[PDB]
RNA sequence: CAUUGGUGAGCAGCGAAGGAUUUGGUGGAUUACUAGCUAAUAGCAAUCUAUUUCAAAGAAUUCAAACUUGGGGGAAUGCCUUGUUGA
């Protein structure tokens, strides 16, 4: 149950530092804002780590065996991770801003480039343990004046070629027998060196500035002694360069500029071999695959990657997440994908296992509030802040329907009927209840009797009862359709936001602003129980508020709760960093988790350092964006008093820690929440965690092989599920042949059921048995489908599992050979003659 | 941050500048501070006017002019990024050079802008005032040094000083 | 713009519009996002609007 | 012993161990090189940071450290190990099997007295280079020559010659030469310390009773001469800052300050170091400044700071006392509990019997603080009673910490050595709580826990009383009165439903909490004297008498493993966090790891100190230690989070030893089985015309007029692989015998042989741009004979039942790309020969489609209806 | 007769060579522990200087550069652009 480890952030494919290919170039790497998500775009699916640094990083790397990676953020903070293990080895302080960090290609040392220092350490053993100190020091090198930009290295590990703001670049030997072949500097331009590169045969050397400058440097005569042969210039005006890379292998310059263009030259000719504009922000990244045919850039400010290959001029991938706007989130029916609504106006769906963004819908003028599925996956009702509730097909990709009030009034909740014919809306300045019909798109009804604005609908799935709750400390039953029109109040203490439906339409669990959950009944409107939530929220001190987080009356609420699908838990979170899970049926805490180490964030410290405080104002108010490089950051647009506009440039203040809102996945354990890092997807694995049932002195693995050897397949199978390995339940679940599948399968206990109902639907979604699945399920269905009914809650997390097994791969297959058998028979029945 | 430093023209009054945002001006040899004022936003140069009773701050963008005691006597709608300010005494001109390509005399007594002078240049990376005769000698990113005066819309002089910037 | 990013994006909107837009007849692979997958393969003009 | 799991990381919570430590001067700042039992660790003078520890732990324990500017050198049982930054650069074996116990540097030479009244002198071997390595000469002093050697030290401007502080004589090398220059008179009593002063050509001597002599090493006198009685003297120090002060210290733990000039003396640090652990073992100037490092063997360094007068005129007789500055320290007596505080492995609590609770940081050591024991006032009103001069609690026996409601109301709830009532304390603001909680049946304190709410803290006393009181108020709320012995364990079930408690009585009660009631009561075989509980598992281990743990999971009440194989009484042991090792430590030496899965024992420690605690970090990242001898926690890591342990039994199916199953690639070949990769590859083969035409770009990209034509195959020399990149190995037709693709020749050769396994290997094998391209040219041309190969390919490929999604796709393929030739020539015998055996195989795929449809018809009927 | 109002006088009870309340200063923490400086593949740290100089490398018709302005109306004298006149 309850012990959820965060597995995955969607949206966010990339925030702000360098991009870095596998060595088989399968895998990106891209920073996500403290995390490392990591993109496998051939098997399609993606991972983020676990670890977490302090600071929104700045710099990646690991070695070309892949098998340690280490990430360093804003102000040298590092984490040496042991990649293929996923869990972290070291953390080292290096002492200043670390503008990138750099493997050998041998893959022994590693360099850095802290401030005018380059730093070259050497890489520990992945097979080593763990020791207190494991980085030794090779040198640091003090030749620039200012700041480094880049680093480079050699084919062969010797030599290392380091960019300056000082408009140098230099050349540096690894080792000390060879510092009369690395002793020169590189003069000649004007503006910041953003590259410097070697050739193929490392012969040439060619420096890329930021002004638009490339120069080629040869070691000819006018002795030799490392002329500059050619210059060559990108004449970009208003544009400037802002990050080179240079694959030698192919001779290609991949230069992406201040105003979103890319260009890409072969570089001694200096041809534009492409030319084109991933938008209209700058692009922070360039990378290049190891064979040089795919390229990653990211352009940080709308937070969008691509990865294009350029043979082919065809993207891979063109993708863009939403840092700090997600104003909601919904699980489709399979629990296969998210869709989220956000607040610069527009709808994502988000597929879950590979981390991109199927499709994206945008014909909201202004911002998304709230997004809800319908009709069973075909369609997505969304509401929003310019005054329309729109409908979307998933199956043709269209808006079909647009209902508004007549009053122009913007709506900030809305629940559908489960039949999909009635879509209800609430605002946050009319207190009506806004009905429209979806078939006749007019307004059906207008339901009033709030005295307070409608914080939060819910449609009740089963008996199809409309509960609405509002600000004036109530919540209210509506009976609206077949005769009634009845109305039933509930007064509850304080106003209410997050109004929750149990699954089965028994119930209903409100959020109040005294940080209280109070779950009623609806047919007999009493108060079946509360939990009090307020002492165990996280709410952080913010850097510019004069209040303890103790005091702070800001965030001790939960605004945003969803009932477990089984119908016993609640997963709940709001303007804090905290969000909780508890369990209704004993109304006690289940688990709370942090949302965010971050301090580039605001919410999440309770206690700040008092070495920032001065004899006036934190330290962390102080606005350093006047010594910043260049205008277009020193650029102050933050129009005053703006909170949750648009545009986090326009509001002069850190971004909050928050999360909008939380669900449950309907097909496996998982819930997701929508912060400001990104979809946070928390889930459980039983790989790990040791969790027995009601297990003897006798029921072990080996006694489980041994009952399977001498062929006692229930025997053997419920053994394996009172060890509850997953494993070994996979083990004996191979192992049992078709011919006593059904025998088995009747005989399984009725307490057992549901452990392999969820064990054949989380297997055979990825494994490739279809019949022998199909076979256990079709067994498991004849046999015992009477219980399953009558008892739908307890699976009904388990058989949606199957149906995103069935309809998913099961039936895509039998439509390709159903395709095969009407083609075939065409093309052998008819007469193709002249 | 780190601190920038003026004296006054007779050696009695010290004027500090911090980086971050810490401005103060002083007796530096009673132990008198007659100014002490942390304006939040990155503060680059500053300077006396012609006495220590006025002192100008070049901010985050805007030129201000604050008076003895610290009180803020006027914001510079134009000097639009300010980096180096200087003060011509015998003119009573507050010169002005910085991130636009700009040089601007603002007549400190009656309160005009005498001369806004487009270096075209880009941004101007030093500037000092040869007492002798008050023109101004700039130094830009071409290693170019050039002479100004506030009646001609060209330099007066051009000089080839050095490589890079200057 | 500024006036709403000024206000907290509490205001209020602005009444109607019956536009006409048109959409030509496109598979819905090509009305997606560039990514390795896809979500659905239908036409964007139902049977009855061919 | 070698582990397999846990390998040693580092012993957390040292300072120092009465070796004197050295200190390095760097430039203008200081570090302090501190011995901790068996390496060192140094130190920021300046804010006793710890910057480096040493790498390897040595075979012995270091007996005498110094330190010239980077490098630093420690002896210990024959060597000197010259370090640099913690790594050792150099490792001189002395030629001896005495031990050596001194050692001093200058120029060229190292000098390492041995406790054989040898020294071994070590000269640098080209003097320019770094540290001294190569062996010179060896000296010896005779009985004759003088008495035992105490100290060796060279004073300064004295060209290769070396001062040796003997115990009843000062002799004088010349070590260049090997020659005795000088020495002394006898001197009346035992001198025990030695000092250079920072006079010219003058040493300081300190004797056994209390004196300090002043010996003018170049006219033989001594100068003057201090008398400190009854006072053993320890060390010397001199005041360099311009003030000529001296500082002594006395193993009583004193400090004594004197002014040599007008001859006073200026103050006395009474009980600065604890005497009972060797007094003040160093104290010195750190040079220029008014600042004295001292250290104890308490595990304690400490800085004392000399502030300017008060005087404003006169300045040198009105000196203001030495005052404390920073200050590092740790347990001076072996700690007895030890607990995680939190769930990042940032803290743990630690609590020894010199009757001190530490917090002790993991991730630097600069963050852990002693936890206050100051107490609050009262509720009412009433006097507090107890002593006036104060001293510590009884020493902690035992500790519960639930930090859900911290920085709310207390958080740890300790039991202390013999009395009556549990205290609480506050780990958000480190003190002590503002309730102790008593027992009410006139019995020690022998077990505590607290739930997991943070609300209710329960006690369990001597004579079998389970007390459970509020933590926020601390008002008794329930007393369950089960046992009739005392009761050694109590804990509660994650949602505060069951609590299990267990005494030595040899009964587990088994409670409700909500109702009040037990729901049963188990009696073991043996008195048991710990619980450790497993709250997300509901597993629950008794360490008994009989030598055994007994693991009982809480809900049904059963036995369900009994891990025997210790020899001797378990001190402790301590569940794995994800529930599935069990560690414990027991008093035959031996740390032992129990898979209690499989039941049997994974791993054995023999250790030589008696490890009286275990802790598993509550994310499974360390273990932490602790033994009978050293003041430190010995931490571990297991290495079973970056490789995988085999839960294999040790004593003195690989694949179910290693806990994976890799599934087996088809169950049974009557079974049809799909292929073992991306499951999108079906689509995009299917749709890979539509899928790129979405990717194209929206607008051409504007390129160069004056681009080579053959620029992709114009690289250089990583390499690429692709279909496009392909090179013929080693008489017209579509693809000759020279030109022929690989594709081509195995299709070919399969023909011959009837048998396309390999070309079916190779279709499987590459990309989809590749599969489009030769399912694209397959000679569809004048007698479809490649056609009818690649039929019959597909037809014996998806004859076995793998790969059948693949071989489908690829039968659309061939019918998209050339089904118009297939359908045009049509009634050729060899193509509707190829496509009737396709058909005869391929017409038994309908168990799929009515297999989905039952699946699919009768899951939705169960789910909604 | 209440005060869940101020100010006092005392008990019970609490109660180990005293207790309560307020305040100045300093130290450690408040992010995860690889040492100081410089001209840095090494020097120094008691010093950089009486080798610190030479050579080599190094100069975009970009010989373009306010992405930086509160609104309405002007702009004599300026200033900008374009034309032009005389040299």
């Amino acid at each position: 149950k309850s012990d959820f480890k965060f597995s995955n952030l969607l949206g966010t494919v990339y925030r702000q530092g360098n991009i870095t290919f596998s060595d088989d170039g399968k895998q990106l790497l891209s920073p996500v804002g403290n995390r490392v998500s990591v993109f496998d775009l051939i098997n399609n699916k993606s991972f983020t780590f676990e670890y977490e640094h302090r600071k929104n990083i700045a710099a990646i790397d690991l070695n070309k065996q892949g098998t340690l990676l280490i990430s360093i953020d804003e102000d040298g903070r590092a984490i040496l991770v042991n990649f293929k293990a996923r869990n972290v080895l070291h953390h080292f302080n290096f002492k200043e801003k670390c503008s990138a960090v750099k493997f050998s290609p041998d893959g022994r040392l590693f360099a850095l480039a802290s401030g005018r220092f380059l730093q070259i350490w050497k890489t520990p053993d992945v097979n080593k343990d763990r020791q207190f100190a494991p980085f030794v020091r090779h040198r640091v090198h003090a030749g620039h004046f200012q700041d480094i930009t880049s680093l480079t290295w050699s084919q062969d590990s010797r030599f290392i070629l380091t960019t300056s703001k000082d408009l140098s670049a230099k050349i540096w030997s690894v080792d000390s027998e060879e510092k009369n072949l690395a002793a020169t500097t590189f003069n000649g331009h004007r503006d910041y060196v953003m590259g410097a590169f070697f050739s193929h045969d490392q012969e040439k050397i060619y420096t890329v500035s930021k002004d638009g400058a490339v120069f080629v440097w040869e070691f000819t005569k006018r002795k030799y002694s490392w002329r500059i042969t050619k210059k060559h210039f990108f004449y970009a005006n208003q544009a400037k360069v802002k990050c080179v890379t240079f694959h030698p292998a192919t001779r290609l310059l991949a230069v992406g500029f201040t105003s979103g263009e890319f260009r890409l030259y072969d570089l001694p000719d200096f041809t534009l071999i492409q030319q084109l504009s991933m938008g209209q922000n700058p692009v922070n990244t360039v990378s290049v695959n190891q064979t040089g045919e795919w390229l990653a850039f990211g352009s940080s400010k709308l937070g969008q990657l691509l990865v294009y290959e350029w043979q082919s001029e065809s993207y891979i991938l063109k993708q863009q997440g939403h840092f700090d706007s997600t104003n909601s989130l919904a699980y489709s029916p399979d629990g296969s994908r998210v869709v989220t609504a956000s607040e610069d106006g527009k709808i994502k769906v988000w597929d879950i296992t590979s981390g991109f963004c199927l499709a994206t819908f945008e014909e909201h003028t202004s911002s998304v509030t709230a997004v809800q599925f319908a009709k069973r996956g075909q369609v997505m009702f969304s509401s929003s802040l310019d005054g329309t509730v729109r409908a979307w097909d998933l199956i043709r990709y269209r808006n079909f329907r647009t209902f508004t009030g007549t009053e122009r009034i913007q709506f900030n909740c809305l629940a559908v009927d489960p039949s999909g014919e009635v879509v209800c809306a609430g605002s946050l300045d009319n207190f009506d209840i806004h009905v429209w019909s979806v078939q006749t798109g007019q307004l059906l009804d207008a339901l009033s009797g709030h005295e307070g604005p409608v914080s939060c609908l819910s449609f009740s799935q089963e008996n199809s009862v409309l509960a609405s709750a509002s600000w004036d400390k109530t919540i209210r039953i509506w009976s609206i359709f077949g005769r009634s029109q009845q109305v039933e109040p509930i007064e509850v203490y304080s106003d209410v936001l997050a109004l929750s439906m149990r699954p089965d339409g028994k119930e209903v669990a409100v959020s109040t602003l005294k940080g209280q959950i109070s779950i009623f009944n609806i047919e007999d409107a009493k108060q079946v129980g509360n939990i009090d939530c307020r002492k165990d929220i996280i709410s952080g001190r913010f850097n510019q508020d004069r209040f303890t987080a103790k005091n702070s009356e800001r965030s001790k609420f939960f605004t945003t709760i969803h009932y477990s699908f089984d119908g016993m838990a609640i997963v709940a979170g709001g303007n804090n960093n905290s969000i909780c899970l508890y369990d209704v049926p004993n109304e006690v805490l289940l688990k709370r988790f942090i949302v965010s180490r971050n301090m580039a964030l605001n919410g999440t410290l309770e206690f700040l350092n008092s070495k920032k405080m001065t004899e006036a104002g934190s330290l962390d108010l102080i606005d350093d964006a006047g010594e910043n490089s260049d205008l277009e950051d020193r650029i102050d647009n933050s129009l005053p008093g703006s909170q949750r506009g648009g545009d986090l440039s326009t509001r002069k203040m850190r971004p909050e820690v928050r999360v909008t809102s939380v669900q449950f996945s309907p097909t496996a354990n998982a819930f997701a929440a929508a912060s400001t890092e990104g979809l946070l997807i928390y889930s459980t694995n039983d790989t790990i965690l040791f969790d027995p049932f009601d297990l003897d002195v006798d029921v072990t693995p080996h006694s489980t092989v041994e009952a399977l050897r001498e062929k006692q397949f229930l025997n053997a199978l419920v053994m394996a599920f009172r060890l509850n390995e997953e494993y070994l339940i996979n083990k004996v679940y191979e192992a049992i042949p078709i011919k006593e599948i059904p025998l088995v399968a009747s005989n399984i206990p009725a307490i057992y059921l549901p452990r392999i109902l969820k064990f054949i639907g989380d297997f055979a979604i990825e494994s490739q048995h279809i019949e022998f699945n199909l076979i256990w399920i079709k067994a498991l269905l004849s046999a015992s489908g009477g219980y399953i009914n009558e008892h739908k809650y307890l699976f009904s997390t388990a058989m949606r599992s199957i149906q995103r097994f069935i309809v998913r791969v099961a039936k895509e297959v039998v439509n390709t050979t159903t395709d095969n058998k009407y083609t075939y028979r065409f093309l052998v029945s008819t007469d193709g003659s002249m | 941050g780190p601190y920038h430093i003026k004296y006054a023209k007779n050696g009695t009054h010290l004027l500090i500048t911090g980086r971050k945002g810490h401005v103060a001006s002083m007796d530096w040899r009673k132990g008198q501070l007659r100014a002490e004022l942390f304006l939040n936003e990155t503060c680059h140069s500053a300077t006396y006017l012609q006495n220590e009773q006025y002192f100008a701050v070049a901010q985050k963008k805007y030129t201000f002019i604050y008076d003895h005691e610290g009180t803020e006597l006027h914001r510079l709608k134009q000097h639009i990024e300010a980096r180096h300010l200087d003060f011509l005494p015998y003119h009573y001109l507050l010169v002005t050079a910085g991130e636009t390509g700009w040089l601007k005399y603002h007549d400190v007594s009656t309160g005009q802008l005498v001369s806004e002078l487009r270096t075209k240049a880009g941004p101007t990376m030093a500037m000092a005032q040869n007492p002798w005769n008050a023109v101004m000698h700039l130094g830009h990113s071409n290693g170019t040094v050039s002479l100004w005066s506030p009646s001609m819309p060209e330099p007066l002089v051009k000089l080839l000083s050095a490589r890079g910037p200057v | 713009y500024k006036l709403d990013v000024l206000s907290s994006v509490h205001f209020v909107p602005k009444p109607a519009s019956t536009s006409l837009e048109i959409r030509v007849e496109t598979p819905t692979i090509s009305m997606e996002d560039a990514q390795p997958l896809y979500m659905s393969n239908a036409s964007s003009l139902a049977p009855q609007e061919i | 012993k070698n582990s397999k799991i846990f390998s040693p990381f580092r012993i957390i919570g040292n300072v120092s161990n009465g070796v004197p430590f050295a200190t390095g001067t760097l430039g203008s700042t200081f570090y302090i090189v501190t011995c901790v039992g068996k390496t060192f660790q140094i130190y920021d003078a300046n804010t006793l940071h710890l910057l480096f520890v040493s790498e390897k732990e040595t075979p012995s324990s270091i007996v005498a450290l110094s330190a010239h500017f980077h490098y630093v050198y420690a002896a210990y049982e024959n060597k000197v190990g010259i370090y640099k930054r913690g790594i050792e650069e150099h490792l001189l074996e002395l030629e001896t099997d005495a031990n050596v116990e001194h050692l001093c540097i200058f120029g060229d030479y190292l000098c390492a007295s041995t406790d054989d009244n040898s020294i071994f002198i070590y000269k640098k071997s080209d003097p320019q280079d770094k540290y001294p390595s190569e062996f010179y000469t060896k000296l010896t002093v005779t009985e004759i020559q003088g008495g035992e050697i105490v100290s060796l030290q060279h004073l300064a401007t004295y060209l290769n010659k070396l001062t040796v502080v003997t115990k009843s004589n000062v002799l004088l090398f010349n070590v260049r030469t090997g020659k005795l220059v000088f020495t002394s008179n006898e001197f009346p009593d035992q001198i025990t310390t030695a000092e250079p002063a920072p006079v010219l050509d003058i040493i300081a001597l300190g004797t056994v009773t209390g004196e300090v002599i002043m010996f003018n090493m170049r006219k033989g006198k001594r100068i003057r001469t201090i008398k400190i009685p009854q006072s053993r003297i320890s060390s010397l120090s001199f005041r360099t800052d311009g003030s000529s002060h001296l500082s002594v210290g006395t193993s009583s733990g004193d400090l004594i300050f004197y002014d040599l000039d007008r001859r006073s003396r200026i103050h006395v640090l009474k009980n600065i170091h604890r005497e009972s652990y060797g007094g003040v073992t160093q104290a010195t100037f750190l040079n220029g400044q008014p600042i004295i490092v001292t250290s104890g063997g308490d595990n304690s360094l400490k800085e004392y700071v000399f502030d300017p007068s008060l005087s404003q005129g006169s300045g040198d007789v009105v000196v203001q006392p030495p005052r404390y500055l920073r200050s590092r320290g740790g347990h001076s007596q072996p700690p007895s509990y030890i607990a995680f505080a939190d769930s990042q492995s940032h803290f743990m609590l630690s609590a020894s019997k010199d009757r001190s609770l530490w917090s002790f940081s993991l991730r630097k050591d600069a963050q852990s603080q002693e936890m206050s024991q100051r107490l609050h006032k009262k509720q009412d009103g009433g006097r507090v009673g107890g002593s006036t001069i104060k001293s510590k609690f009884p020493e902690i026996v035992a500790l519960a910490i639930e930090n859900a409601r911290i920085g709310e109301w207390e958080n740890i709830i300790t039991a202390h050595k013999d009395e009556k009532f549990a205290r609480t304390w506050d780990m958000r603001n480190k003190r002590v709580g503002r309730w102790t909680f008593d027992t009410t049946d006139d019995g020690f304190v022998k077990s505590v826990a607290m739930s997991q709410c943070g609300n209710f803290g329960f006690i369990g006393s001597s004579n079998g009383s389970i007390t459970i009181y509020n933590m926020q108020s601390g008002i008794l709320r329930k007393k369950y009165k089960l046992h009739k012995r005392a009761v050694t364990g109590i804990s509660l079930d994650g949602m505060n439903r069951k609590m299990v408690s267990c005494g030595l009585d040899g009964i587990v009660g088994f409670y409700d909490f909500n109702k009040s009631t037990l729901l049963g009561k188990l009696k073991l075989d043996a008195p048991i004297t710990a619980m450790v509980y497993h709250r997300s598992s509901d597993l629950f281990a008794l360490a008994l008498d009989d030598l055994s743990i007994v693991v009982i999971d809480a809900v049904t009440q059963r036995v369900v493993r009994q891990l025997w194989g210790h020899s001797n009484r378990i001190t402790a042991f301590d569940f794995s966090p994800e529930g599935r090792w069990i560690v414990s430590a027991s008093l035959d030496s031996t740390i032992r790891t129990w898979d209690l899965p499989t039941g049997g024992c994974i791993d054995g420690i023999i250790v030589d100190n008696v490890a009286t605690n275990v802790k598993f970090s509550p994310n499974g990242d360390l273990l932490a230690t602790t033994h009978v001898t050293g003041n430190g926690i010995c931490i571990w890591t297991n290495r079973a989070q970056f490789k995988t342990v085999s839960t294999r039994t040790i004593d003195e199916l690989n694949d179910i030893d290693f806990n994976t199953y890799t599934s087996l690639e088809q169950i049974d070949k009557e079974l049809l089985t799909l292929s073992i990769g991306p499951r999108s590859k079906m689509n995009t083969l299917l749709h890979l015309d539509v899928i790129r035409k979405r990717s194209k770009p929206k607008e051409a990209p504007k390129k160069s007029e004056k681009l080579p034509f053959f620029l992709q195959l114009s690289g250089e020399k990583s390499v690429r692989e692709g279909i496009a990149h392909e090179t013929p190995e080693e008489f017209k037709v579509t693809g000759r015998l020279g030109f022929e693709s690989h594709f081509t020749k195995q299709l070919r050769e399969g023909s011959q042989s009837k048998d396309y396994s390999s070309l079916l290997a190779t279709l499987i094998n590459f990309s989809p741009a590749a599969v489009d391209l030769e399912i694209r040219s397959l000679n569809s041309f004048e007698p479809f004979d490649e056609i009818v190969w690649f039929i019959d390919a597909l037809t014996q490929g998806l004859k076995s039942n793998k790969n059948f999604e693949l071989y489908e796709t690829f039968m659309s393929l061939l019918f998209k790309a050339h089904g118009d030739v297939i359908h045009a020539n049509n009634k050729n015998q060899d193509i509707a020969s190829a496509l009737q055996n396709w058909e005869d195989v391929h017409k038994k795929e309908d168990r799929l489609d009515d297999l989905v449809k039952f699946c699919m018809g009768v899951a939705a009927f169960v789910t909604t209806a």
